[PDB]
């Protein structure tokens, strides 16, 4: 394609430094833009790089390297509202305004630093019908990763994270259920490591 | 900041070999309208723009089969016909001031998804899943979960809402849905949420909370024979009390 982002997608910790690149072959390209989009919504511009050098605003810096065509985004002190797809775009120069072409873009998803874990698979019942359930596999610390099911009649979503605004509390979870006659949550998540001190109510 | 790019509809689903008008209305005091089309929710493709009641530039990718026209205080339109099932994307409309330099503003897009036929298309069922005593007795936490299972295509909007007024704090929904059946090039979709509170809060049999999700589907003008409910957009909802 005309502009090609790297990475594909970036994981960073709370906190952390990120970089995003856009490189580009077509030398009519003049005016860059960084545009962000969050989920569910409309992309929306974050800043124009148009010049060569760097561009600081607050935690987010873009520079442009104008003889090769380069460029790049550094976010620092990474936030959770950062988490989302970021999008290089460029146009030519023309008294009148052109289409934009994007890049691919970047998920960049920033993962919080969990204090105090406490990983555990709970069984819970559907609220209709106390014989159905799901298993949750919640409080793990960002060093977890779940995998996904090898098992086509067992459904595991990746993890996802919760914040309890009011006790400045985070915390991961992912869901496994299965209508298999033999599933328990003692087994839910036999395909990913998970903590050796995890908790399994009898 | 300031007035945003509207888009009506939000999600459009439309039978192979039809016509869909796709509708935006620009900020207000913009010169320059665009129509751009986003793949599987993310490449991002240029479709044209329009200046002065007129069409300006067009991408390779603007059939013949798309028009575009802005009439005097009517919304600007993309209208697509005849339907491929290639044309399944959201589109999105922006705006913007005049200049190749201007910021474009983007409206939130519409997610057009063009089928085969119509029979494939079923709303969620919707189920709740109570906290459990391990995890109350455990951390003082009370974790529900929401299952949508069974709906097609994916054009669902998942929301909680706790003694009747939604709540964000404490929610994370999947930002994906997965494949019932993922072999399948139709299958249904399911999608899973949580909402946390703490123990206390989910120990009162007064507090209620509801997982809705509204689901996009069928239109008035669809053609529908089958025996079963006519796939319609609504809402499905489940719900649970707190326990003492």
């Amino acid at each position: 394609q005309k502009v090609q982002q790297s990475p594909e997608s970036l994981s960073v910790p709370e906190g952390g430094m990120a970089s995003l690149n856009c490189t580009s072959s077509d030398r009519n390209f003049q005016y860059f833009w960084w545009y962000r989009q969050h989920s569910g919504e409309g992309p929306k511009a974050l800043m124009s790089i148009f010049s060569d050098g760097d561009k600081k605003e607050g935690r987010f810096t873009a520079h442009l390297n104008k003889a090769s065509l380069h460029v790049s985004l550094h976010i620092r002190d990474s936030q959770p509202s950062d988490s989302a797809l970021y999008f290089c775009a460029a146009s030519e120069q023309n008294n009148y305004a052109q289409g934009l072409t994007f890049g691919l873009g970047t998920r960049v998803s920033v993962f919080p630093y969990i204090q105090n874990p406490d990983p555990a698979v709970y069984q819970l019942r559907d609220s209709k019908s106390s014989d159905k359930s799901v298993c949750l596999f919640t409080d793990f610390d960002s060093q977890t990763n779940v995998s996904q099911s090898k098992d086509s009649d067992v459904y595991i979503t990746d993890k996802c994270v919760l914040d309890m605004r009011s006790m400045d509390f985070k915390s991961n979870s992912a869901v496994a259920w299965s209508n298999k006659s033999d599933f328990a949550c003692a087994n839910a998540f036999n395909n990913s490591i998970i903590p050796e001190d995890t908790f399994f109510p009898s | 900041m300031g007035p945003k790019v509207l888009q009506i509809p939000s999600h459009q689903i439309i039978d192979m070999g039809q016509m869909v008008t796709l509708n935006c209305d620009p900020v207000s005091n913009h010169l320059y309208f665009y129509w751009y089309k986003q793949i599987l929710g993310q490449q991002m493709e240029f479709l044209v723009n329009f200046y002065n009641g007129k069409v300006m530039e067009k991408s390779k990718l603007f059939k013949d089969q798309f028009s575009v026209e802005r009439p005097d205080g009517s919304y600007f339109t993309l209208k697509i016909q005849p339907t491929a099932l290639e044309d399944s994307a959201v589109y999105f409309c922006a705006s913007s001031f005049w200049g190749a330099y201007a910021e474009q503003f983007f409206g939130p897009g519409t997610r057009l998804t063009v089928l085969e036929d119509l029979k494939n298309v079923f709303p969620p069922e919707v189920a709740v899943f109570e906290p459990s005593e391990a995890e109350i007795s455990h951390t003082q936490k009370a974790t529900l979960v929401c299952l949508a299972t069974g709906f097609y295509p994916d054009h669902v909007e998942l929301s909680w809402w706790v003694n009747g007024k939604e709540v964000h704090s404490g929610v994370c929904t999947d930002p994906q849905p997965l494949k019932e059946q993922p072999a399948l090039n139709d299958s249904r979709y399911a999608l899973s949420s949580r909402l946390r509170v703490s123990a206390t809060f989910w120990q009162n049999p007064r507090n209620h909370f509801r997982c809705q999700v509204q689901f996009y589907g069928l239109s008035e003008n669809d053609e529908w024979t089958q025996d079963r409910a006519k796939p319609v957009t609504q809402i499905v909802s489940a719900e649970a009390w707190g326990r003492a």
